[PDB]
């Protein structure tokens, strides 16, 4: 099929590519915890939603089950879902900057 | 750019129901409150092209996600269910329903006594703001009494609304200070609308069917 | 029960319907005939004439004794008998007072238009808000055209002309391509399709049109041609067909109401309708919970299909434990990655102290170890090791195009050079730690910290929906605790497994001797044992 | 020894690439309408594939649109 | 018919054999899911004639002879009975048999140019010497006899036939 249904928003995965600063500092990014990672595969479960602010490298996140991944370059700000089921593969330096929040901003 | 971008004004007049609840209330309630809601609604529907392009009771299902809200559908919930709400009162009272919605009533709740019984006792005992709904069940194929949370309405289950009141204070502060269960027995005796919520449960019966069928002799 | 009763019950849920059943005359006389007995004369009328009615002569005698053509047998055969309902009568409820509204979804994913064509289209959006009395309607009847303001519209026209002339080509080979027979619901093609049909983009829910019924589906329902290129469905399902048959006719102009579009690739029937002029809404008791879908093969993830559809998820077994009554994660996935690379060099600089003369004419800054390592081959697993015992094993390829050795020959320089003067002391020196072990403490740490994290989110998270009164567990998943049944139970009481009869506290296999036997072998004695405790207890009374 | 985890497979290698033209469309599914039973539905739900092998199709045997969208209306009542 | 295919077109043949009808069955016969006899229409042919051509056959081998003339097509039945005797079981000249056949009945019969039923009546002898001379191991050991060809003829077919 020539899909016109990403995965980006088939799973209400959020990603805003190229955001300003402004609003950076607005949400709190610098003010947040750190992690990383080089080339490994993280299975996890998620709980409560995450805004990931990604740093420095790439990361290709694989749903349960599936065979097609949704990429990330270094200057997107995804937010996973709750109840999310998936495989982070890693391939090269990665670091973040994470807030789990919970129902309502 | 903006859909759905209309205050939907009341069939009745701002002040048709000024002996319960004042012309002024209701302009705040409709004209602040409400409007307010419309045009935030218009502001995300602008932003996001895919769930433009959705009908109402679409757009809330869709919104919902299954627990996770997206962060547009409390507003369009509430557009919705203010809509529902003017339009579920009437001018004049409801006194008693009819034909069909009194036996339904009668064949599901007993009677209409116990009724009103249990629909004072929900709007009573809930806690917060939020709204109480008289709803149809598809698959059970009766009439329950369902109580919600702020925003949320019963289109997220697939349930027929026919008759629903806001118990958000916004809409009671100023004729009646804390007194809800006047607030309510008010709307239960000289605001509810009997008429609309029949022709509502019309508006259903092509989508579930309140009956028996016709089974041959063979 | 009673015979009616039954005949309710089967009615409600099985589907029962008496049907017509049209009979050759051989048969109708074995069914008129088998009633009295055997080999006994036929006394009643009905088996008589069955009886005679075997020659063909004769019925054609008969069907000219009561004047009927050869063509009105034939027809009077498949004959409704019963009760037939009485025709159905069209009650308006008032006038009829519409607008051309174009679709809110107009611009499909993936065609670019002007903004501000667009803008001006979707401004009719907002004047549907207001209300119209409907009474009043006939005293502001205008009969005088050319008055009417339709630009919006007009524009939204001028816009779809050209994406159809734009991607007519494309539609059909897409449906050429994934549709391979033509079935009422699929796109219109070859010498069904003419110029000038509406497209699927036209329609939208809530619009009214007029069409004619082209199929009758006894599982699926209806099909109404709308004048375009995809039929339109009316759910009506298998026992309904029983008394809507008799008002419901192929070829009979209809007026219908869209209430749903949907997909046609995923979607079998993307336009559901409902009827307006035929109204049949108190003869349908069956309905569709879902609409039907395409189980392609492209699909093989059923969770993507599940979201694409929008039905309830797949369900799981539903675990006893809780999300927060849990300990937390202190495992990091790069702590192997890190703990191998960190054992190679700590090996391969053992070696190279060892040899000193492999080592030799060397840079230590860098060392070319092999030249013909692959990323591919990194990962060999032999089953053959059998050294101690019969067991797999794995092999790891190691690249030293990442080792950084440059700091740890330094290290080992320095702790070698005091370790050698400690134990000339008359001293024994343990290394505390090293440098990657701190590396991999830290990335241990940060991990836990997430974990921490994600827990402390939880615990408000858990609070806030049940407060106002949101699912804390994906609903559809975790509903059955044990309706999926008939597993086998290892647990004695469910009866899957035994349970002692006469005493019988036997077990099958289950030998404790093989284990017995390698723990006899070490230390066969039964001797009391005096110390026990667990390592970290043993590590703790070191360290103090 | 498992080697019919296929699914295993890296998305980045061409063997990736070239397993979507290797393995051909699974024909193997019975192919049809999946009908579902009424009165089976308080016992175990079965279900009967329908195909061309148990329908056939007797060949010889022998304006239109929108309208419009119903506007709101002010009495209500 | 395999050479006939690898002439006009192979892969075309080969998927045309697997249509799979998904919704119906709209012959009326293809829902008892059996083989697949193609009779090649005579415009498929076409690229194959020529002036001097008098007679064609697809010969699928002991169950279909394809008969092609300038004014006339057809079919012919076989039966392909050779697991009646699993040790001997030898098909190594089966077509031979047939040509044989088909040469004989046009040495003698001069009427098989211009009818239909003769041409059948005839291709029904070449059909039954093939069929037996599969029950030998070798070609030239069992080749049939006149006697026992016109037999099995007599024994398949029925009356109306022959
Ligand atoms: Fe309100």
């Amino acid at each position: 099929m020539r899909t016109e249904k990403p995965l980006e928003e088939l799973y209400n995965v959020r990603v805003e590519r190229n955001v300003t600063k402004d609003r950076l500092m607005e949400l709190g990014v610098p003010r947040w915890s750190m992690w990383k990672t080089g080339k490994c595969k993280l299975p996890w479960d998620w709980h409560v939603d995450q805004l990931v602010y990604i740093e420095e490298g790439e990361v290709r996140v694989v749903p349960e089950g599936s065979q097609r991944f949704m990429q990330f370059v270094a200057g997107d700000l995804v937010r996973y879902p709750k109840w999310f089921e998936a495989d982070l593969y890693f391939n090269d330096f990665y670091q973040e900057r994470y807030s789990f929040r919970a129902y309502g901003d | 750019v903006f859909a759905y971008y209309g205050l939907k004004t009341p069939p009745y007049k701002l002040d048709a129901l000024e002996p319960y609840m004042s012309q002024k209330m209701l302009e705040v309630h409709w004209g602040e409150h409400h409007r307010s809601y419309v045009e935030a609604l218009n502001k995300q529907l602008e932003k996001n092209d895919i769930l433009y392009g959705c009908t109402m009771e679409e757009l809330i299902k869709v919104t919902y996600n299954n627990g996770n809200p997206l962060p547009e559908f409390s507003d369009a919930a509430q557009v919705w269910n203010h809509d529902f709400f003017w339009e579920s009162m009437q001018p004049g009272g409801g006194d008693m329903p009819k034909l069909g919605l009194l036996q339904q009533i009668e064949k599901d709740f007993g009677s209409f006594t116990n009724f009103r019984e249990k629909f004072t006792e929900a709007a009573l005992a809930l806690f917060g703001s939020g709204w109480i709904w008289l709803v149809l069940k598809r698959e059970e194929k009766r009439l329950a009494i369902v109580k919600t949370s702020n925003a949320v309405n019963p289109l997220v289950w697939n349930d027929i609304p026919l008759i629903g009141l806001d118990l958000w204070e916004h809409a009671y502060y100023l004729d009646y200070k804390n007194d809800k269960a006047k607030y309510v027995n008010v709307f239960m005796n000289h605001l509810v609308s009997w008429d609309a919520a029949l022709g509502r449960m019309a508006r259903a019966q092509a989508f579930v069917n309140l009956g028996e069928p016709k089974i041959p002799v063979a | 029960e009673s015979e009616e009763e039954a005949r309710r019950k089967n009615w409600v849920d099985r589907g029962w319907a008496p049907w017509e059943e049209i009979l050759s005359p051989e048969a109708n006389f074995a069914r008129k005939s088998l009633n009295e007995g055997e080999e006994v004369a036929l006394q009643s009328p009905e088996a008589i004439e069955a009886f005679k009615m075997l020659s063909p002569n004769y019925r054609k005698k008969k069907i000219s004794d009561m004047g009927i053509t050869e063509d009105e047998y034939y027809a009077k055969q498949f004959e409704i008998k019963g009760e037939i309902p009485e025709p159905l009568s069209t009650m308006w409820a008032g006038p009829l007072v519409v607008r051309h509204v174009p679709p809110r979804d107009w611009p499909p994913r993936g065609w670019e238009v002007d903004k501000k064509e667009l803008e001006f289209i979707r401004e009719t959006h907002k004047l549907q808000s207001v209300r119209v009395d409907y009474d009043k309607v006939e005293e502001m009847v205008k009969m005088e055209t050319d008055d009417m303001g339709l630009d919006r519209y007009k524009m939204f026209l001028k816009q779809y002309n050209e994406w159809v002339a734009a991607n007519k080509d494309r539609l059909e080979k897409e449906s050429y391509k994934y549709d391979q027979d033509y079935y009422p619901g699929r796109r219109k093609r070859g010498k069904d399709y003419q110029d000038g049909m509406y497209e699927l983009p036209f329609y939208y829910p809530g619009q009214i049109c007029a069409g004619k019924v082209t199929a009758i589906h006894l599982y699926q329902g209806a099909f109404v041609d709308i004048g375009g290129v995809h039929d339109g469905w009316v759910p009506i399902k298998r026992n309904d067909w029983y008394w809507i048959r008799h008002h419901i006719k192929v070829g009979m102009h209809v007026i219908v109401e869209i209430l749903a579009k949907r997909d046609p690739y995923r979607f079998r029937f993307p336009i559901e309708m409902r009827f307006i002029d035929p109204n049949i809404d108190h003869l349908i008791f069956n309905r569709f919970d879902f609409a039907p879908i395409f189980h392609r093969d492209e699909d093989t993830n059923l969770d993507e299909l599940r979201r694409d559809c929008g039905r309830q998820p797949l369900p799981r077994k539903d675990p006893g434990v809780k999300v927060e009554e849990e300990p937390l994660l202190s495992n990091h996935p790069y702590v192997d990655k890190l703990w191998q690379i960190h054992n190679a060099e700590q090996m391969i600089l053992d070696d190279m102290e060892a040899n000193p003369v492999k080592y030799k004419g060397k840079n230590l800054t860098e060392l070319t170890d092999d030249e013909d390592f692959d990323e591919e081959n990194r990962i060999e697993y032999s089953k053959a090791y059998y050294k101690k015992a019969l067991l797999p094993k794995m092999i790891t390829k190691v690249s030293v195009k990442e080792l950084d050795l440059e700091a740890a020959f330094a290290e080992r320089q320095h702790h070698n050079k005091l370790r050698m003067e400690a134990q000339e002391r008359g001293e024994v020196y343990k290394i505390p730690k090293l440098r990657r072990n701190i590396e991999m403490d830290e990335y241990d740490f940060i991990h836990w910290r997430r974990s921490l994290e994600e827990r402390e989110a939880m615990l408000r998270d858990i609070s806030c929906r049940r407060a106002l009164g949101l699912p804390l567990e994906e609903p559809g998943r975790y509903v059955d605790p044990s309706a999926f049944g008939k597993d086998q139970y290892d647990p004695d009481s469910p009866l899957y497994r035994y349970d002692y009869w006469g005493e019988p506290k036997n077990s099958e296999k289950s030998k404790q001797e093989r284990m017995t036997d390698v723990h006899n072998k070490s230390i066969v004695g039964k001797g009391t044992v005096w110390y026990e405790m667990a390592y970290e207890d043993a590590v703790k009374e070191r360290m103090q | 020894d498992n080697g019919s985890d296929c699914t295993n497979i890296n998305p980045f290698s061409s063997i990736y690439s070239y397993s979507k033209a290797k393995i051909q469309q699974s024909i193997n599914q019975p192919q049809g309408t999946i009908h579902t039973l009424l009165n089976r539905n308080k016992e175990c739900q079965s279900l009967i594939i329908l195909s061309a092998a148990n329908c056939s199709r007797m060949g010889p045997f022998k304006s239109l649109g929108p309208l419009g969208t119903s506007l709101p209306i002010e009495n209500f009542y | 018919r395999q050479e006939l295919e690898f002439l006009l077109d192979e892969e075309h043949y080969e998927r045309k054999r697997n249509y799979r009808p998904q919704y119906f069955a709209e012959n009326f016969e293809q829902t008892k899911q059996r083989r697949d006899y193609y009779h090649y229409t005579p415009a498929e042919i076409a690229p194959l004639w020529h002036d001097g051509l008098k007679l064609l056959f697809v010969t699928d081998g002991t169950l279909r002879l394809h008969y092609y003339s300038p004014s006339f097509d057809g079919v012919v039945v076989g039966t392909e009975d050779v697991l009646i005797t699993p040790f001997t079981c030898d098909r190594t000249g089966s077509g031979d048999a047939v040509v044989a056949g088909i040469m004989r009945k046009l040495t003698t019969q001069p009427e098989m140019y211009h009818d239909q039923d003769v041409l059948e009546r005839q291709l029904r002898f070449a059909i039954a010497a093939g069929i037996i001379s599969q029950w030998t191991i070798g070609a030239v050991r069992g080749f049939p006899t006149e006697s026992a060809t016109q037999n099995l003829k007599e024994q398949v077919y029925v009356p109306s036939m022959w």
